[PDB]
């Protein structure tokens, strides 16, 4: 099935495509926001944690990502394949290789 | 056209099987198995083999494997082979008997003679593996010349491969 | 290839729903992507604790006792869990991560594509 998942204050932009079995998830005192023009891979989950999680726009974000904590994803970056971020952000126009981790 | 299940062969109702599949008999399919060969490509999987949870098993459209039934498939599985969890088996390819394939772990186009233990995390393109070699976890063998420097099979390392399906 | 480039693709799911067979006791607040196979062997039982998500793809297969994923452990797509393991606290695996027989430090965290096995504890 082609749906994904989401919970707590997510914001999505209309014209954002995202991936089946994508989780969305942010705490209570914590939030979402997903840009317009954005592509979120199969499989990415994002958890919002202390703070907001911010997709800006025509960002990509491939398979298997994952965003814990509080990040910007800044304009346009492009995530490889299973990257993996942990309170930790990504320039505009900034890209990681597939399998990386970023953490703080 | 549809899959053969040999009526002795347990296969979960969980399990998703698509199109010409041979599963013989004594073979195990565990649950969120997918078998998947939706190109008119045959596949067989041969008598008491073992799929555990979330293997999976694609097919190339053009490429075929002579099986010892002198038919050509895109996968032919021997007996007694062991495919574990996450592990992939794509495309042209050949596991003999007794082969073991370790977790999350890749055989495509390619040949394993029969008794080879392949671990984790590994990947077997574009060779003939020779029988009885096993290939470390985190592997990647895509030359015909680091298949013929493999190891073969440790009498330890089929008691490693013998623990991992235990039943 | 690059990094985790080797390993398997990353498949949709078939249903919404995962699947659980043997022992499990599951929290109110959790989340498990669709596709999501947990296991437990007659000997075994899975224990997942408050707020804890299972990212797409992923197999937790509980053999020779427990497997316990405590509160805010994070599990990216396909991570694979097999034999006993307690994830800590707060924990976070990257895609494609394998632990057998292995357990992470609570708030530690998991390259993807990592390979954690011990033969037995």
């Amino acid at each position: 099935s082609d749906r994904y998942f989401a919970s707590g204050e997510v914001t999505i932009a209309a014209d954002v495509v995202i991936a089946p079995g994508v989780l969305l998830i942010a705490e209570a005192d914590s939030r979402i926001e997903i840009a317009s023009g954005v592509c979120i891979g199969l499989g990415s989950v994002i958890h919002a944690r202390g703070g907001a999680i911010i997709i800006q726009a025509g960002a990509l974000l491939a398979a298997g990502v994952l965003i814990v904590g509080q990040s910007i994803v800044g304009r346009q970056a492009c995530l490889g394949a299973s990257t993996t971020l942990v309170n930790t952000s990504i320039e505009a126009g900034g890209v990681t290789a597939p399998g990386s981790l970023l953490s703080a | 056209a549809e899959p053969y299940i040999d009526p002795a062969a347990q296969v979960h109702a969980i399990a998703s099987i698509i199109g010409d599949v041979r599963i013989a008999a004594g073979v195990r399919v565990a649950a969120g198995v997918s078998i998947r060969a939706d190109e008119g490509a045959p596949f067989q999987v041969g008598k008491e083999s073992i799929l555990q949870e979330g293997a999976v098993i694609h097919g190339l459209e053009y490429g075929r494997v002579l099986g010892d039934d002198q038919a050509d498939y895109s996968v032919w599985i021997g007996q007694r082979v062991a495919i574990t969890h996450k592990a992939l088996i794509h495309g042209p390819a050949y596991l003999g008997d007794d082969c073991f394939v370790g977790f999350r772990s890749t055989v495509f186009n390619a040949r394993v003679g029969a008794g080879s233990v392949i671990m984790m995390h590994a990947l077997v393109q574009d060779v003939e593996i020779p029988p009885g070699r096993y290939v470390p976890s985190g592997a990647i063998i895509t030359t015909q010349q680091q298949a013929d420097r493999l190891p073969e099979v440790r009498p330890e390392d089929r008691e490693f491969a013998r623990h991992i399906i235990g039943s």
